[PDB]
RNA sequence: ACUGGUACGGACAAUAUCUAGCGAGGCUGUCUGAUCAGGCAUUGCGUAAGCAGUAGAGUAGCCGUUACGAUCUGCUGAGA
């Protein structure tokens, strides 16, 4: 829902 | 290039912690450098991480 | 050199006592792992009896002090 | 020049019985072992010591 | 309140680019940001000499 | 070491007074041995006591 | 109309902690003429001899921006600390470290 | 020498308890020389710092063009 983080990536 | 980069801003921010350490809150009276006197050791470590014979 | 989270230690304290506690604490501290430091007394009262941050760096050899560091 | 019932009633350095908190306590100043002022106006108060 | 202002609300991030209107659209949107980091990285390094020097 | 008589003398010899003086805390015997005033100006000119400067504040 | 100003930086430079190029190099390129920086229109000119620099105005130039300059120098070389820019005669100045116990 | 009031256009304005002793995130004001970061004013009352763009109210160079620069976007549901 949220997507993609700076974190995870 | 990019650790040097890293390092220069920890540095910075070393050293505007460091700016903020000493300075104080309200000012008060100064003792000036001419009238107090420093021992040798610190001068020579401080030369010698300075980068100077 | 150790870490001193002094949020928790000095949480529900009156805010006109904070910063005189929070030596008591650190002192308590270096009694928990092992005479304090002016410098140190000047980091906690850094910014009056509503002072004390958060997190603090301190070296314990006993004797405290302050270290510098960019974060904690 | 010390309380009577304190040293009466005497590790208790470092940690008659009316209004104890539960009853014992640490008197140091036992175990290490007349005055006048006004109050309430006029009134005469004398306060003793009890060697 | 206006919810598309709020960066927070699904309104603003589908009205500004951010969502799909999905791991490969964000890694889209966030392409060059290694150069950017690159160039900033390199303008800082050679406009402190002194601190280099005093690294070494 | 009892230096309150000192720090009132160099406030007065100095006249800066007793807010602005500062005696050396590692020579606590040199000044307590300074009863007189002209004592007070020998450890001024030693260095011993040193007046404080006025506080750097925008007017 | 010209006025000089003399800077005299033998005493840190033969401890090796100073270099009197460096310092030439800053006045020239910190000067300020008129509020601009680097507007030297022969008005100012600093010359370096290995042991004297020597500032040579006919511009509005002070004893105090001097050594306002010097100092700026030494605290970006972090040495504000231990080397002092004091005055001997009118207009005649140097570089003397502070007092050091041996 | 480079001071202002004018008519106009648009929003304001009124404490008890025990112990030792004795003992009947944003905003207003203000201060750290300025940003960044904080202190105080009895909680006073959700996109970080930094940097970049040729976008940008306006300041400052010439009859295609220095420099500064409010505000806006990106890094950034980031930072704490």
């Amino acid at each position: 829902f949220m997507g993609t983080l700076k974190k995870d990536l | 290039i990019k650790e040097k980069a890293a390092w220069i801003r920890n540095r910075q921010k070393t050293m505007i912690a460091e700016a903020r350490n000493r300075k104080s809150l309200k000012n008060k009276a100064i003792m000036p450098r001419s009238k107090l006197t420093k021992s040798f050791g610190k001068m020579e470590e401080h030369m010698s991480t300075l980068g100077h014979d | 050199e150790y870490t001193i989270n002094l949020h928790k230690r000095l949480h529900g304290v009156s805010f006109k006592k904070r910063a005189p506690r929070a030596v008591k604490e650190i002192k308590k501290f270096a009694k928990l792992h092992m005479r304090l430091a002016p410098e140190l007394n000047q980091a906690i009262w850094k910014r009056g009896v509503k002072g004390v941050e958060y997190r603090l760096r301190l070296r314990i050899s006993s004797y405290v002090e302050p270290v510098l560091v960019a974060s904690a | 020049r010390v309380s009577f019932k304190n040293t009466r009633e005497t590790q208790v350095l470092d940690h008659f019985n009316s209004s104890i908190g539960r009853k014992a306590r640490w008197p140091a100043k036992s175990v290490k072992f007349r005055r006048r002022t006004y109050r309430a106006h006029g009134r005469i108060n004398k306060y003793e010591s009890s060697p | 309140r206006n919810p598309r202002k709020l960066k927070w609300t699904k309104a603003f991030r589908k009205a500004a680019g951010k969502e799909l209107a999905e791991r490969a659209f964000y890694k889209n949107r966030m392409r060059g940001n290694k150069e950017k980091d690159f160039l900033r990285d390199k303008k800082l390094v050679e406009s402190n000499p002194e601190l280099l020097r005093i690294r070494e | 070491a009892n230096l309150r008589t000192q720090k009132r003398l160099a406030a007065s010899v100095v006249g800066v007074g007793k807010r602005k003086v500062w005696l050396d805390p590692n020579e606590t015997s040199e000044i307590a041995q300074a009863n007189s005033r002209n004592a007070i100006r020998k450890l001024v000119k030693n260095g011993t006591i040193v007046k404080k400067a006025v506080t750097v504040h925008s007017k | 109309i010209a006025k000089t100003f003399t800077v005299d930086v033998s005493s840190p430079t033969e401890n090796g902690v100073f270099d009197p190029a460096s310092y030439a190099k800053y006045l020239i390129d910190h000067i300020k003429v008129e509020g601009a920086v680097g507007n030297l229109g022969n008005a100012v000119t600093v010359t370096e001899d290995g042991t004297v620099v020597t500032v040579v105005s006919t511009a509005k130039f002070s004893g105090k921006y001097l050594k306002y300059l010097t100092k700026k120098y030494l605290k970006k070389n972090q040495l504000r600390d231990w080397i002092r820019f004091v005055s001997t005669k009118t207009n005649e100045y140097r570089l003397a470290f502070y007092q050091v116990t041996p």
